């Protein structure tokens, strides 16, 4: 049961230093070998580069030797640092097992062979930002339930950059969730809202709160919804 | 991307972007949106534990056999950006994914939109604002039109859209914002969000003095 979970930090400057993180579970990272990947608006997926056991790394040469790669075996955590970022740098970053094949074509005392990885278990991704302007942190708003089940939410407000994610009741309330992708406003702003469908009988004694984070600004807000109070 | 699209029920036949030379060795990736990757096909014909046997890859036998990922019984849920990682004997590492055969799966049934409407919350009319939120789910296909009223009169000021997107359920999702002042709001009888869809409408309407 190994599990890989990056955390970066949502937004850097331009000409300023990328850093991610893999925190990995489950399994030592002695037992693979690991590489990084990113998903940039617009293009495909990008291979940034992959590290073996004797702490050995290859780079694309896409990267132009702006990044490192490297584990830390007493965190059990995978490193990725990009430095000189531009907005092109602007991605969705995930840490994958990379599991090394070797395909004979020939004799291999003739070296008549190659090397190839196949990417076996991945993270889920933590989207990096490149941009000038600074961050910004939510506003929340309580999305009061229908008076006459019954649909209630939160309104994520005016939030940079992306993303922002949202639970109920801390973790414990999933079935009827639906967190709606963000707008995107001429201000160059977020938005999102995040809805629940409950028993309408349930309002006024079962507590609704809906956990927003926004890790770019450090912004936790906890925020109860309840019934209008009319 | 390379766009294909398949019919629900039908078998996909995904070629890869790039043909081998020699001996090759292919891994195929699936990308959902809002998810990361997943391996569906390793050293050509491979198959990783939890992948259906749906999903199939050409065994390189000393044909021109062009490297090919075959889908059977297409599924809505198979409709995702689809890459050939493609490794060969004769053109060094391949540090590129190559591009993305980007799968639409259609014959879906229709399927109307859920539509929920609220108005601004005390909360923010007490911080000077007010957003009135239209939430739209679960509609296919996903071309719609939102258009928003004031009273009976149409409405262009303060209006925000996404773009429809698909849901894990593989239908769509959007949503519209209305900004207004406070005292727009309370000047009105009444605001709606209007969602017509395959030639029908949902309505919904909040009025400052309803609750």
């Amino acid at each position: 049961q190994v599990q890989l979970q990056e955390s970066g930090p949502g937004l850097v400057k331009p000409s300023e230093t990328l850093s991610v993180t893999c925190s990995v579970s489950g399994d030592s990272m002695n037992n693979y070998y690991w590489t990084w990947i990113r998903q940039s608006p617009g293009k495909g997926l990008e291979w940034i580069g992959y590290i073996s056991d004797r702490e050995s790394a290859t780079y694309n040469p896409s990267l132009n030797s702006r990044v490192v790669i490297s584990r830390d075996t007493s965190k059990n955590q995978l490193s990725l640092k990009l430095n000189s970022v531009t907005p092109a740098d602007t991605a969705v970053y995930y840490c994958a097992t990379a599991r090394r094949g070797q395909r004979i074509y020939g004799v291999v005392s003739f070296g008549e062979f190659f090397y190839y990885y196949s990417m076996d278990v991945w993270g889920k991704g933590t989207t990096v930002t490149v941009s000038s302007a600074s961050t910004k942190g939510p506003s929340v708003f309580p999305l009061a339930p229908s008076s006459k089940t019954a649909a209630l939410g939160c309104l994520v407000k005016d939030y940079f950059p992306e993303p922002v994610t949202v639970s109920w009741n801390s973790g414990a309330l999933t079935s009827g969730v639906h967190t709606f992708p963000a707008v995107l406003q001429s201000s160059g702003l977020y938005s999102l809202s995040s809805v629940v469908t409950v028993p309408s009988s349930s309002l006024g004694t079962q507590t609704y709160i809906c956990n927003v984070n926004h890790k770019p600004s450090n912004t936790k807000v906890d925020k109860r919804v309840e019934p209008k109070s009319c | 991307v390379r766009p294909l699209s398949v019919a629900l029920g039908e078998t996909a036949r995904i070629s890869c972007g790039r043909q081998a030379l020699g001996s090759r060795a292919v891994q195929w990736y699936q990308h959902r949106p809002g998810q990361a990757p997943i391996l569906l096909i390793y050293n050509n014909q491979d198959r990783p534990s939890g992948i259906p046997e749906r999903f199939s890859g050409t065994p390189d036998i000393n044909f021109g056999t062009r490297a090919t990922l075959t889908i059977s019984g297409v599924e809505a849920g198979d409709e995702a950006d689809y890459y050939c990682h493609m490794w060969d004997s004769r053109s060094g590492f391949s540090w590129s994914f190559g591009g993305a055969t980007r799968l639409t799966v259609l014959g879906q049934p229709k399927a109307a939109p859920s539509v929920t409407l609220f108005p601004p919350s005390s909360e923010e009319l007490q911080a000077n604002k007010a957003t009135l939120v239209c939430l739209i789910s679960d509609f296919y296909p996903g071309a719609v039109t939102v258009a928003w009223k004031a009273d009976s009169s149409p409405v262009k000021a303060g209006v925000e859209t996404t773009t429809p997107s698909k849901q894990s359920n593989n239908k769509y999702a959007a949503s519209s914002y209305l900004s207004l002042t406070p005292e727009q709001w309370k000047s009105h009888r009444s605001y709606s969000c209007q969602v017509t869809h395959e030639g029908s409408t949902v309505e919904k309407t909040v009025a400052p003095t309803e609750c």
